[PDB]
RNA sequence: ACCCCCGUGCCCAUAGCACUGUGGAACCACCCCACCCCAUGCCGAACUGGGUCGUGAAACACAGCAGCGCCAAUGAUACUCGGACCGCAGGGUCCCGGAAAAGUCGGUCAGCGCGGGGGU
RNA sequence: GCGACUGUUUACCAAAAUCACAGCACUCUGCCAACACGAACAGUGGACGUAUAGGGUGUGACGCCUGCCCGGUGCCGGAAGGUCAAGUGGAGCGGUGCAAGCUGCGAAAUGAAGCCCCGGUGAACGGCUAAGGUAGCGAAAUUCCUUGUCGGGUAAGUUCCGACCUGCACGAAAGGCGUAACGAUCUGGGCGCUGUCUCAACGAGGGACUCGGUGAAAUUGAAUUGGCUGUAAAGAUGCGGCCUACCCGUAGCAGGACGAAAAGACCCCGUGGAGCUUUACUAUAGUCUGGCAUUGGGAUUCGGGUUACUUGGAUUUCUAACCUGAAAAAUCACUUUCGGGGACCGUGCUUGGCGGGUAGUUUGACUGGGGCGGUCGCCUCCCAAAAUGUAACGGAGGCGCCCAAAGGUCACCUCAAGACGGUUGGAAAUCGUCUGUAGAGCGCAAAGGUAGAAGGUGGCUUGACUGCGAGACUGACACGUCGAGCAGGGAGGAAACUCGGGCUUAGUGAACCGGUGGUACCGUGUGGAAGGGCCAUCGAUCAACGGAUAAAAGUUACCCCGGGGAUAACAGGCUGAUCUCCCCCGAGAGUCCAUAUCGGCGGGGAGGUUUGGCACCUC
RNA sequence: GUAGGGGAGCGUUCAGUCCGCGGAGAAGCCAUACCGGAAGGAGUGGUGGAGCCGACUGAAGUGCGGAUGCCGGCAUGAGU
RNA sequence: AACCGAACCUGGAGAUAGCUAGUUCUCCCCGAAAUGUAUUGAGGUACAGCCUCGGAUGUUGACCAUGUCCUGUAGAGCACUCACAAGGCUAAACCUUAUGAAACUCCGAAGGGGCACGCGUUUAGUCCGGGAGUGAGGCUGCGAGAGCUAACUUCCGUAGCCGAGAGGGAAACAACCCAGACCAUCAGCUAAGGUCCCUAAAUGAUCGCUCAGUGGUUAA
RNA sequence: UGUUAUGGCGUGCCUAUUGAAGCAUGAGCCGGCGACUUAGACCUGACGUGCGAGCUUAAGUUGAAAAACGGAGGCGGAGCGAAAGCGAGUCCGAAUAGGGCGGCAUUAGUACGUCGGGCUAGACUCGAAACCAGGUGAGCUAAGCAUGACCAGGUUGAAA
RNA sequence: GAAACGAUGACUGAAUCCGCGCGGACCACCGCGCAAGGCUAAAUACUCCCAGUGACCGAUAGCGCAUAGUACCGUGAGGG
RNA sequence: UCAGGGAACUGAAACAUCUCAGUACCUGAAGGAGAAGAAAGAGAAUUCGAUUCCGUUAGUAGCGGCGAGCGAACCCGGAU
């Protein structure tokens, strides 16, 4: 607590509450064949975390109609999803 | 930075309104009174600006 | 030591220190203009080993 | 007494014919003795420094005024 | 093209001072007036406003002058890189290169541009 | 000389001048005493005692006696006032809800022992500023200078005796002075006597020596183990050179093998230990105290509210609680006559104070050993040997600020000094005219730097601004430094432009913890709030200044442990200031004559016996 | 070439596996002039009177001159 | 209860021990450090420097030349500051003559340092990552301080060696001079040093010196 | 091979150190004993292997001259921020200045094993003065209480 | 510490059906739960004793003991 | 195993909290096992549903001279 450690300048806050799950739009998309996205099916598209929500993301700049059933998504996402042909689902 | 009962005092900075601390160290010596001045906060800028709290 | 959760030196990409300025802040301040507002980043490329060492794990 | 110590610094820290940058300190004194040439910027402890890029040249019109300047390459 | 004057640079004493001579309406200065714009913590000395005479005396420009400044060789030496030695020591020498300061000779009172003006 | 005496003590280096006694003094104690042992209102000791009785303390037969100063400390007493804990009480403030209401924070006043304040007490601490040595004694066991000065004794006396005095630093109960007797005590002198000496001899016995029998020990790197000189970690049997020396014993001496024994007593070091001390920190036994239980009755006064129901504090008084004593079946349990005390005390919880009796700890480092002295951060020169950097208990001097302007900007002015000449001056200055690369100035220290200003003034103002900072100097890090440009908006100037503190380099310091204003992130069912976060800012002789803990002084010769020739005292080594000795020149003294003798000022060497320096082997 | 880092191996006990040896005689001990770059390995002889090499692989109570080391035995001091 | 400024036994307990000692088989390769800064730190630690192993990069390394720039030491000098010798003038100032200077500088090398490049030779450096050790130096020469221009003294700067370096020389001898040991050999040339004898090697050549045993301890 | 004469040469070992044959430490001799380990799905790295954008189970159950079952969970997979949150982007900020991060021309992990090292345990071995708890001792010694014993002989000659 | 709740020593002292406690002071809403009475296999720990097994020792090892808490030391606890 | 009572060295490179640690020791009671136990709970899903133990959560949330360092629980799986 004197060699390096402390004598920093430090507190913050900690607090931690929802951490999502990144979807990467290239695994939707790009491969697959859409085999239903929901919320039993998708546990098998290398998605398997449980506990937490699911968040969707865009990554992938690829043309195709698909539909999405995640629990949260982003603003570019949607206007991406939307855009190719589909429909993006949160729960009410 | 030794503070104790002599001359000059650090004084505070106030504002009409807006809020923010210009920190300036003054003294009592001389002309002690009229410490008004003219700060921009973060506000339209440009307001009645005074260090005398 | 749980200190370091809450210690400028959160683990990075990289997996560097994340430092601020231990210069001057609260308590003794009054002179310079904007040594104050100073509150930016720190990195150092000789006391990272022994140091994420404490957290590095708990990232 | 053999107190009392200073290190201190000081001295020219971009000599002749060096290539400098926008940002790069020249020299570091204490009163007016290298004085800023053309390209040449002096800070409050007069300080030189650059303005951009180029060759950092030396002027001495015989001792008293000395000068330090910056001819671009390109 | 000749010269000259005025302004403004490079150069920022080998281009500086002193002494002395030349210049008289093209230019420059002093001078005259100056209740007001403007102004000297007092005074229109200087800033400034409006313009004759006179003068060039002073200042300025040029020219002579190098008494004093300034600049400043050759030769030699001090010191010294490197190489190799001496004395108990303070110290000192040899070889090989680099190489002062000071002083001496001497050197010169500039030189080089741009613009405007008025004369032959 | 000391102590009065008999006596007592360190089992195993101290028998004394130690302690202890009779005698004396101060003080506490009202009897379940004071006091003491104890987890325990049990029990016991004091004491089957009880006021010339018992506990504590000091002095120490006896005789003459015991002074001056109580400011502080302690204690006793007084106590108007000043402050003070829990508690009694409650305004205001604040949160949540539709509300009733349920709830945080929190006073004025009042409130115990103490402390402050007043006085007194010294055979209490204690002094000789609260006052200063009354008697007696005096170089005494206090003595430094000192072997003091004189006298006595001796042929000759540093100690001894007697006086005197300049008592470094005697003194009347940590008693002063003196005193018969006493003393395995300490000091000096004398008589007698002597092997204690001059100065040793002779004799004896028990060992030592020899033979037979039995037969250990500490120690031990290995040994085939000389002398002188030198070298080597600096005092050589294994190194060098020279010298000497056949092999092997026995009896004997102790110079050497830095001989043995015991990781060293001293000394230093270690954020080692232990015993002890106090006005070091802190806590506690113990004790004091208010309130609240056990814990009730009858009156008066004082407080108030409610429509006499009362609730409290104090005084007083009586008793069924409780406590204690006697008699009959001593300790009790018991019924009783009763005796007294009796709402206090004791005990339990809680508050505050006192508290070295006890307990756990702290008490720095550098340092030509340690201590003492001095010094730690920062700024400038020099050392620093021409980049930078660079040590010392090397050589000098500063800072822990200041300025509402000494800032920003825009205008404007040009210094010190001398000469000449002038009036309250007759050195400087006030004025004027010359000379004058500044020989001045810049708030302070210094260097660098500045005349085209960073010198001096005036107008206008608050850039001593917010959100940032490419790219660099510097540091191990953490810090620290410098900075164009960009944004929101301002200042001066006609304008270009400049300004995000002062010519710069010191005028300061992490993190934790907390105060204040602001913004609204979190707020553990939800919606708020307490609280926490963020922006800003406040608290720091943390001066041992990169800061240990919120909070800390000494002592050990009663000492222990872990280490060190990393480090001192002895010795040796190196050096040679100092010490000792020699030499050179020669002024002069020596009646005349430098040198028969003596040698001012001054200089050159030797030795290694002095005091030292250094720290090399040996802790 | 010291502190230190890196590499390749020897040796010992136990374990699995394989090839085996042993009364005409194992291990152990004793001698030796041979082999390998080291740690080491082998032949022969002597002693012995029951068990044990080599290869590969795995695991360790794995290699001693020191610690005023621990245990034990025997020396020196001496026939003192 | 044969050793008491806190008994003995057992236990906590393998208490802590920035301390002392000790730490065992082999060969091969590289190869340090005793510096800086901070520390209740000074014989201990952290970090940097210095070492090794791996990977990447792959000449940026090194020496040296040229070009360029920067620094005020040695010397020197008297123009500022302090000090200072003689004389003139009438104490200072000024003049002639003459000085001394870490904290004076009108002047000012050698050398050093930064950058660029290679006209050329050579060989490493940086970055990322695992493991370290070392943070008590010593001597001599030069350049300083301190000290008596003393010390095998002490404290800094720089070069070399010892430390971890054998071998030859200097009698002996860490350091000095010459030289960096892979292994074997009854082979040869040299360095520093020497060549009568004790050890190898010309009682060698020519021209001088010294009557001393100087060489083979010093000065006025 | 053994032994030996003679010649040359030749300062034990370890430790600790600037520096050791040291007159510095240790050690009589030999034998045997005797010191860097083990644990924690822990942390980090090298190497190796099986899988691979996925890679693995733990407790346990059932079977044991054999092992399979068991996917609660952990590591990859998105970052940035004090947090809400937002997201290939987010914090500071009244929108463009920068720090962190993706894309970089380009770099996958995971489980197990052996090994380097870290951590927490006694952590390489041996060693102290001391501190704490419980208990044993007054049969030595310092004292008290109770009950008993002992002091030849001689001298001096108080009160009454 | 914003410090709930459980527990306890000393003082005090509530309700029970439009009730009581709790849900990290507190309040409303909401949600969970009903003390002041008791008992109660198994899954768990350990091992004197017994069997089996061992990359456990083979006697300076292994328990201290190939039997002995004996001899031996201490007043004793105790050591051995 | 439960209960009454309850250290210090050591660590914080000093030491007061805190750690060591409710460790050691002491004592009481009882068994072949004890403790605990049938909700005024956990918890945030309008859920699970005696207790204990194991895995995991996780070394997270949180405690702390915010230093040294200490350290849960719910969900889920499993023994029963
Ligand atoms: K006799
Ligand atoms: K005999
Ligand atoms: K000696
Ligand atoms: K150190
Ligand atoms: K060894
Ligand atoms: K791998
Ligand atoms: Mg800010
Ligand atoms: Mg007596
Ligand atoms: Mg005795
Ligand atoms: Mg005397
Ligand atoms: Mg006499
Ligand atoms: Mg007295
Ligand atoms: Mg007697
Ligand atoms: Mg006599
Ligand atoms: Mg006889
Ligand atoms: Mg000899
Ligand atoms: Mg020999
Ligand atoms: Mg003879
Ligand atoms: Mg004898
Ligand atoms: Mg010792
Ligand atoms: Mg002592
Ligand atoms: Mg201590
Ligand atoms: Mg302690
Ligand atoms: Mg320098
Ligand atoms: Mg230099
Ligand atoms: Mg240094
Ligand atoms: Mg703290
Ligand atoms: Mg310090
Ligand atoms: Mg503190
Ligand atoms: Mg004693
Ligand atoms: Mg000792
Ligand atoms: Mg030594
Ligand atoms: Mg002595
Ligand atoms: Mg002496
Ligand atoms: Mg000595
Ligand atoms: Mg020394
Ligand atoms: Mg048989
Ligand atoms: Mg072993
Ligand atoms: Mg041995
Ligand atoms: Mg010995
Ligand atoms: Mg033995
Ligand atoms: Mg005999
Ligand atoms: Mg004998
Ligand atoms: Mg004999
Ligand atoms: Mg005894
Ligand atoms: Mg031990
Ligand atoms: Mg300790
Ligand atoms: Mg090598
Ligand atoms: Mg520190
Ligand atoms: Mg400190
Ligand atoms: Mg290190
Ligand atoms: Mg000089
Ligand atoms: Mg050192
Ligand atoms: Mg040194
Ligand atoms: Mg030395
Ligand atoms: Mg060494
Ligand atoms: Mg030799
Ligand atoms: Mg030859
Ligand atoms: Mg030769
Ligand atoms: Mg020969
Ligand atoms: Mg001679
Ligand atoms: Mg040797
Ligand atoms: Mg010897
Ligand atoms: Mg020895
Ligand atoms: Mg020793
Ligand atoms: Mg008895
Ligand atoms: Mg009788
Ligand atoms: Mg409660
Ligand atoms: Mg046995
Ligand atoms: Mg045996
Ligand atoms: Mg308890
Ligand atoms: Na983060
Ligand atoms: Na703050
Ligand atoms: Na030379
Ligand atoms: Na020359
Ligand atoms: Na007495
Ligand atoms: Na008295
Ligand atoms: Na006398
Ligand atoms: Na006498
Ligand atoms: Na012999
Ligand atoms: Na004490
Ligand atoms: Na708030
Ligand atoms: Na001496
Ligand atoms: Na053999
Ligand atoms: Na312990
Ligand atoms: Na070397
Ligand atoms: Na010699
Ligand atoms: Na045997
Ligand atoms: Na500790
Ligand atoms: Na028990």
């Amino acid at each position: 607590r004197s060699r390096l450690i402390a004598r920093l300048p430090k507190r913050g806050f900690n607090n931690v509450g929802t951490t999502y799950e990144v979807v990467k739009l290239s695994q939707l998309q790009d491969l697959e064949d859409t085999t239903f996205d929901r919320d039993t099916l998708e546990a098998y598209r290398l998605v398997r975390r449980k506990n937490r929500p699911v968040k969707l993301l865009a990554s992938g700049e690829i043309s195709r109609a698909v539909t999405v059933h995640v629990d949260a998504a982003s603003a570019a996402a949607i206007k991406a999803v939307e855009a190719a042909g589909g429909r993006v689902v949160l729960p009410e | 930075a030794k503070d104790g009962p002599r001359i000059i005092v650090k004084m505070e900075s106030s504002a009409g309104t807006g809020f923010y601390y210009t920190t300036t160290k003054n003294r009592r010596n001389t002309q002690a009174k009229l410490e008004l001045k003219k700060y921009d906060p973060v506000a339209k800028k440009h307001v009645v600006f005074r260090e005398k709290k | 030591t749980h200190k370091m959760a809450k210690r400028r030196i959160k683990i990075t990409g990289t997996g560097k220190v994340m430092a601020f300025k231990s210069g001057k802040r609260h308590q003794n301040t009054g002179k310079s203009g904007d040594e104050i507002r100073g509150k930016g980043k720190g990195f150092v490329l000789a006391k990272a080993e022994w140091a994420r060492m404490k957290l590095m794990l708990p990232r | 007494n053999g107190r009392d110590s200073n290190p201190k610094y000081l001295g020219v820290k971009k000599f002749g014919g060096e290539v400098v940058k926008a940002g790069n300190i020249l020299v570091r004194q204490r009163g007016t003795k290298f004085k800023a040439g053309q390209g040449v910027g002096m800070g409050r402890d007069h300080t030189l420094f650059a303005l951009s890029d180029g060759k950092v040249v030396f002027i001495n019109k015989g001792k008293g005024a000395r000068f330090i300047s910056i001819e671009a390459a390109q």
